[PDB]
RNA sequence: ACCGCUGAAAGCAUCUAAGCGGGAAGCCAGCCCCAAGAUGAGUUCUCCCACUGUUUAUCAGGUAAGACUCCCGGAAGACC
RNA sequence: GAUGUCGGCUCGUCGCAUCCUGGGGCUGAAGAAGGUCCCAAGGGUUGGGCUGUUCGCCCAUUAAAGCGGCACGCGAGCUGGGUUCAGAACGUCGUGAGACAGUUCGGUCUCUAUCCGCUACGGGCGCAGGAGAAUUGAGGGGAGUUGCUCCUAGUACGAG
RNA sequence: GCGAGAGCUAACUUCCGUAGCCGAGAGGGAAACAACCCAGACCAUCAGCUAAGGUCCCUAAAUGAUCGCUCAGUGGUUAA
């Protein structure tokens, strides 16, 4: 997992969600799956 | 947007109040939705039509639809869900309705399903949780396919036949 | 739940095959039952028996009617017990079995006033290079303009003992009904004499 | 030359606390309790009605009733005596999350306590109207 | 934290905005000890019971149940 | 018309930007062992040698051998090794008296606690009779650590 | 506060210019509080209108009216 501040799209996967309160990244790739929170 | 609405025979449905209540051949089955929530049954097919448009409201719809679609096949066709047990020595057996698995862990794991769910082994290899509410199901299938993930390196596990898990590949 | 009043008595060697072992001779005699409390007089479950006896020439007049009220013989102590009940007067006959692990609750030997090298360990200090502050005496109570005071706890000397105490998991190891005479492995709170009570593990492993 | 005193009053309310909104309903509580359209209408001492709130289990939050409201409360010498539950968490005492939501909006002072000291709540209904044997006008919030 | 079921708004997809579940030496309960001066001062069993004193001595005074005083001790304790 | 100074010792308690134990994502993660980011402060965090030390280096261990705060926590609590009195010495500066980035041996650290606070223990009164005794539990406190061996299994895994 | 030097366009920092206030200023406001905001106390009064500020309850006064904005507790401690 990868909490970064600056949380933004790796490749034309990294699918930006929004559960509570928090800025996700789901890519179908793993080490793009990223998180501010 | 969402709209058609198969609402087979079997069915039978209720919008007294906010209980939508259905009864099938599967056995009486009830979901609740939002009351503003517009619909009911016109002519044959049925809808559920909804106040404003944009957010608070289409999604909603979007989802009582969907929702209500699901009792349909629900009472009417019964869901369940086939799991596959995979790797050396893995293997479910049974007790009563008890789902038994045998998977690696140093003492045997056993699953027993809930208030209106069922299970059923074909070759000790494979699995299947039918039953009503489509939720559950999957709502269970899932504790059953938690006994164990399948690995990034030999895909173990219990996993859904059709199943696209890659490898990592080590060493 | 279940339990029984007793007495303690002393320790002494028994060996149990060949592993001798110490035991804590305790005396639970009979006791009487004066007063079933229910979940519908006093609002809960529980019951009163009682233990050594008295002569009715010491017996209170109002003393006399609360355990005439049950017909059983002035006992000069009575104790609750949560959740337990049987018929007639309880005895450990029956109660406690050989095997059982319970725990013993008297009463701690009172060591008057202590300090705090002996009530809470401390370690006092030197004896030798440099002093006024020999062995015991406490050594800083706090901190400065911060927290302007001590708090609330802070160990200091004491009256120590006199408490209420429970030595968990205990082996009963024999049982003399006909003597209303247990004999339990290790060491029970209070001295010989004191007032014990023997209860079924608290929560046992 | 203003008003004096009366005493031989004691109006004996019984205020609802269901669905309505703990604050709102409160501050009702504390007005009458304080005083209300008040008698001799007087500071010195106090003349507002006795109250007594039913149900309260059924008071009424908005967003937080497990986030946010966290009652807190703070212990002996704080040595990390910070003691705090959820609002939702006082469902072994809902009592108390109205009785001590107002004795908040009363006078602090002696008179102050003095005045917790009529207000009477019961997180029942009907088996709360026992602890009743005076009058009961029942005056709802709004 | 993290993993998820059913799933719209984006006819797909989504742990989610309706909803539902799993999940830490931590939190609350649980264990042992204190504890109603918890002045909102609780509960239960038992005992003693309704004395005397004329607007001149308006309240105290015999007493019940019970207890203190004091004596002799104590595994209780500085004194209490 | 005085807020005692470095370091120890004693006594603790708090934050987390967690040292070890707990849970988790990703790993270039086979397993075993690790890296790293997230959540998480319950509790725990060893004994020696050198130095006044703090620090740090080192011996032997450990699950670990955290970092900081509280007038660089704590002298009406102890020490007093350190350094900012009087003696004396060396080097150095000064014609000198004296001086010092310095170094070195020596050198009285004040029985009596009033208010708050704190640990124990009593007396009063109160709790709508006067008494004996048995309790409910509002709330509050204490405790909350970790290794190793065996078993499963010489399995899963792995060319081994 | 405004205009500059200094200083890290750091400090209840420092030095000038300039206006106001405290100093020599009570009263209302700003929870509390020199100088910020409103306003300058001759004494007496259970009389009245207003400023800055305010009008759920702790306090005096519309939980006011109408059209909107945010579900964060933003409101009730900063930024790329």
């Amino acid at each position: 997992m990868k909490v970064r501040s600056s949380v933004k799209k790796m490749c034309d996967n990294c699918k930006v969600v929004r559960r509570h309160g928090r800025v996700l990244v789901i890519c179908s790739n793993v080490k793009h799956k990223q998180r501010q929170g | 947007g969402k709209q058609p609405i198969a609402v087979p025979s079997g069915v039978t449905v209720n919008a007294q109040d906010g209980v939508f209540k259905v009864k099938g051949p599967k056995g009486e089955l009830t979901v609740p939705y939002n009351t503003e929530l517009t619909v009911r049954q016109d002519g044959d097919q049925l809808l559920v039509e909804r106040p404003s448009d944009a957010q608070k409201h289409r999604a909603l719809h979007g989802l009582t639809r969907t929702l209500v679609a699901n009792a349909v096949k629900g009472v009417s066709d019964g869901y369940t869900i086939n799991l596959e047990l995979r790797g050396v020595g893995f293997r479910a057996k049974l007790t009563g309705k008890a789902l038994e698995m045998n998977i690696g862990y140093s003492h045997p794991v056993i699953i027993e399903p809930p208030a209106g769910v069922t299970f059923a082994v074909p070759e000790p290899t494979r699995i299947d949780v039918s039953g009503i509410d489509k939720q559950l199901v999957g709502q269970v299938a899932a504790n059953v396919r938690k006994v164990r993930k399948p690995d990034a390196y030999h895909g173990k596990g219990v996993r859904f036949v059709g199943e696209q898990i890659a490898l990592k590949a080590g060493k | 739940m279940k339990g029984i009043l007793g007495t303690k008595i002393g320790m002494t060697q028994i060996w149990k095959n060949d592993r001798a072992i110490p035991v804590t001779v305790v005396l639970a005699g009979p006791c009487p039952i004066v007063q079933r409390k229910t979940a519908q007089t006093d609002g809960y479950e529980a019951v009163q028996i009682g233990y050594a006896p008295k002569a009715e020439r010491k017996v209170n007049k109002p003393m006399q009617g609360h355990f005439a009220k049950a017909g059983v013989a002035p006992t000069r102590i009575l104790r609750e017990f949560r959740g337990f009940a049987p018929d007639g007067d309880s005895v450990n006959v029956d109660i406690f079995a050989e095997g059982e692990k319970i725990d013993a609750t008297g009463t701690s030997k009172g060591k008057g006033t202590q300090g705090v090298m002996k009530r809470w360990n401390f370690a006092g200090g030197p004896a030798s290079h440099g002093s006024k502050k020999w062995h015991r005496r406490p050594g800083s109570i706090g901190q400065r303009k911060t927290p302007g005071r001590v708090y609330k706890g802070k160990r200091m000397a004491g009256h120590m003992g006199m408490e209420r105490v429970t030595v968990q998991n205990l082996e009963v190891v024999e049982i003399r009904a006909g003597e209303n005479l247990i004999l339990v492995k290790g060491a029970i709170p209070g001295a010989n004499g004191g007032l014990v009570v023997l209860r079924s593990a608290a929560k046992a492993s | 030359k203003t008003y004096i005193p009366k005493n031989d009053e004691q109006n004996w309310v019984v205020v609802d606390a269901s669905g309505v909104p703990l604050g709102r309903l409160a501050t009702l509580i504390a007005s009458r309790i304080r005083g209300k359209h008040r008698p001799d209408f007087t500071p010195n001492m106090i003349q507002g009605d006795f109250v007594v709130v039913i149900n309260a289990a059924q008071v009424a939050l908005t967003g937080k009733k497990l986030d946010d409201k966290v009652y807190t409360r703070y212990t002996g010498y704080q040595g990390g005596l910070k003691t705090e539950t959820a609002r939702e968490a006082l469902s072994k005492h809902p009592e108390r999350v109205i009785e001590h939501a107002v004795f908040g909006m009363l006078p602090k002072g002696r008179q102050g306590r003095a005045m917790h000291t009529r207000l009477k709540v019961y997180a029942g209904e009907t088996h709360p109207h026992s602890a009743q044997k005076p009058q009961v006008l029942k005056t709802q919030p709004l």
